[PDB]
């Protein structure tokens, strides 16, 4: 129904997407929690006992 | 007319741990628009009463 | 108001290939001599990382009296009475072909992999007959 | 119905004033909101976060420099050049030359990445449609079209074109005619219901 | 008009076949991350060599 | 007389493959906070051409009260009611896992794809709980 | 022409997605009387490792 | 108050050449024989893109009875009564001429360039004469 | 039955330019002195071969008297009364500006291409005013 080549355009925002990726965890991982010794849990995922 | 097309980002999750690259499927959005044309014009008249 | 999206907020969304496209398991244990409430066998058996969603029970005549007692229960070993409680398909004078309505979708844990029939009440009259189960289920 | 399918490219008086209405959403500007260095670096942002991206002008990938291009009509750029702050980043941070200040011969703008182009004939258009009163108290208001790349589409079927013709008599000259003649379709970039490249803004104009 | 006169429904159009995207701004972190020593964000190659998880 | 064989009445016929195997959409949404009728949220969405087989509804106890009257909708944009309509699984009495049983076999159109669940009446006392939703079709 | 700055010996990077982030994890409240914070990461050198 | 100058509110505005200055269209159908109500003919043709001005109608006396019966209807091929209904002009005892006084300023639209003349009532004793329609429009 | 389409049966159909796009001819004929049943002037020429659409007749006010008498007739050599026949529109109690009712759509013939006025019945006191007169029509 088109001409346009929706494979190309699949393949470039694809690409693309784990460069978003990649600076989606290192936002993550300087807001982590570090509770005791290399245990680094994510602000989200922690609890009250962890955070004090 | 002229009709443009348009395709966006990608947007899902990444695949964690053990999923395929055959399971799990995404679309790719795109979208149209399309600019309409008419004709359009101007004259102007000159006599010879108020001429001479 | 505090409703929110799910825990799922965030993907896209699955087809055309090798996902979880649901699953059958099929068994059929044969049941023969008296029948008493000493019965267990396994008819077929599950993944790990699985969820159900629905079993079927289809059964013969097995206790052909003027007033049938036999009564069977569908299980694993964790739960004994997990997917049905009190079935009575068996029986000569109702009818068979009953689905599940208890505990549908739920991940399967470990040691829950083989679902067992287990014999309930004693049986009147013993008759010779089969009982099939299919369960239904997918992965991730 | 353009609003609430618009809620990240619409900038009333604040943030604070947005609504899914539009008359309700023009009566939250002010007249002492009116245009001043600190309101349009917030069109700038919304530029920046909008959940289609909107394509900057230009773009340093280094030293991360993103340009956009702002369109006024004279009674907000009165007010943007003449605030008592944000005047002396034009007297202080430019060098002592005379034929290149825009502060002793005045011309286009540049702060904070946003270049404000002054177009005089947004007043003609805009007083026209009603944007003399409806404000918050029935007050003058004025928009400011905050644009990328890719705003507006231009398609051309024909050039202008021009002709004469001799009409009573050609032998009398009693008569002439000329005429031009144009093909064109203009219309604003939208894709989903939604602004391609634009960011509109409305502040308080008062028009002393 | 009363020209020869088309209709409404057969007047032609036309769809073009570049397509346009969205804008990424690829990354403020790019600038960091390296191999080496004295860099902030840090990266090891040694997995990437023969195994490891 | 005139029943004809089907608009289907020339073809073979499917099986192994990539074909429309069939398939299911799983969501949990989880309620908490109290619970009023201003409640909305999409738990799986579906294709465009797709025609769906059954959906299942599995809830924990919602509206743990003497008297309960908690009542969930299970639909999408364009009919809020379509699959579920007062589905009263969520109360603390009743048993949960009711499967479908209005508008079953239909094509999905275009701005229907997303299952939404609303809350039709409210809790007399609200608790915390998730709801389940298993949609099963298949693709030509 | 705007950009990052340096004064007092400290560059100031602007990352423009911490807003993102830090708007779903409860910062826009959760200050002296419910008042909106964000997070500003002061960094060295060997902050965030990378195992490719 | 919100009663704005018109969808025209900007452009000069016509004069001497080759624009609509206006025009016409006649027909002089020739009713025969006997006159009943399945009669119809055209008796001129109009533009796509054209509004009409007005629209003339003389005939001569076709019903010469002491009780005259004759009616006339004035149409297209979409609406048969659109531009006279029920004309009575035909009769022998009343007058002839009369203007158009319903569906004057519209634009034609395809399918609708032609105008019939259709007999509404029978003739009580059918005579022989003409019927004369002269519209006038213009063109953009 | 018999009532088949006009001595127009088979063409196309006119359209911009140099056609008969309807016309005028307009007269002010001016009255003074005394005005008797002795007066007959031209106001306007026409083709030979047309056919009129309307005639439009205005006029001052010619008799002021409290029972106004003056009466009008309009028409060509041949016919004295063929467009307006006992006018009555330049008394000064009633109206002006009355359209032809008579004598329509009818081709000239030679020797009736001038249109006269003739005074009917005597005025009962005599004023000074004039007659305007414009009739349309068109060629082919």
């Amino acid at each position: 129904r088109t001409e346009i080549d929706v494979m190309n355009a699949a393949k470039q925002s694809l690409t693309r997407y784990f460069g978003e990726l990649l600076r989606d965890d290192i936002i993550e991982a300087l807001g982590s929690v570090v509770t005791t010794g290399d245990t680094t849990v994510n602000y989200g995922s922690a609890s009250a006992a962890n955070r004090n | 007319t002229l009709n443009i097309p348009l395709f966006y980002k990608l947007g899902g999750a990444p695949v964690t741990g053990d999923t395929p690259i055959v399971g799990n499927e995404t679309p790719l959005d795109n979208y149209n628009c399309g600019v309409p044309v008419a004709l359009r014009g101007k004259g102007v008249a000159i006599t010879k009463n108020q001429t001479f | 108001m505090p409703a929110t999206n799910s825990a799922q907020a965030r993907l896209a969304a699955p087809g055309h290939g090798f996902g979880g496209n649901v699953k059958v398991s099929y068994g059929s244990v044969a049941f023969t001599g008296t029948i008493t409430t000493a019965d267990a066998a396994t008819v077929c058996n599950l993944p790990v990382g699985a969820i159900v969603l629905g079993v079927t029970l289809e059964s013969d005549d097995l206790d052909t009296n003027a007033t049938p007692t036999i009564t069977l229960n569908v299980g694993d070993a964790g739960s004994a009475t997990r997917y049905f409680s009190a079935s009575t398909v068996a029986q000569a004078g109702t009818s068979s072909s009953a689905p599940a309505t208890t505990g549908l979708l739920w991940t399967v844990t470990e040691g829950n992999t083989a679902v067992r029939i287990a014999v309930a009440n004693n049986a009147a009259t013993s008759a010779d007959g089969s009982v099939r189960v299919a369960v239904t289920y997918y992965l991730p | 119905a353009f609003s609430a399918a618009n809620p990240d490219r619409l900038f009333f008086g604040s943030i604070s004033g947005y609504s899914a209405t539009w008359a309700t959403g023009l009566g939250n500007v002010d007249a002492a909101e009116t245009c001043t260095a600190a309101r349009v670096g917030v069109m700038k942002r919304l530029a920046m976060s909008a959940s289609p991206a909107i394509t900057p002008m230009q773009v340093d990938d280094d030293e991360g420099r993103e340009y956009f291009v702002a369109f006024h009509g004279s009674r907000t750029f009165r007010d943007l050049k003449g605030d008592t702050a944000m005047l002396n980043a034009n007297r202080e941070a430019r060098p002592r030359d005379v034929s290149s200040n825009p502060l002793l011969q005045d011309g286009d703008l540049i702060y904070e990445g946003v270049i404000h182009r002054e177009v005089p004939e947004i007043d003609a258009w805009a007083a026209a449609n009603g944007f003399n009163t409806a404000g918050a108290g029935s007050a003058p208001i004025r928009p400011v079209f905050l644009c990328g790349t890719q705003s507006v589409f231009l398609a051309y079927a024909q050039r202008p074109q021009a002709g004469t013709e001799k009409s009573d008599i050609p032998a009398l000259n009693r008569r002439m005619t000329v005429g031009m003649d144009e093909i064109i379709g203009v219309k604003k970039a939208a894709f989903n219901g939604k602004q391609h490249g634009v960011v509109m803004g409305f502040f308080g104009a008062a028009g002393d | 008009m009363a020209d020869f006169s088309l209709a409404t429904a057969s007047q032609r159009k036309e769809w073009s076949n570049k397509a346009h995207m969205e804008y990424v701004r690829r990354s403020r972190f790019a600038p960091y991350i390296r191999n080496t020593e004295n860099s902030i964000f840090q990266g090891y190659s040694d997995l990437e060599k023969r195994a490891g998880d």
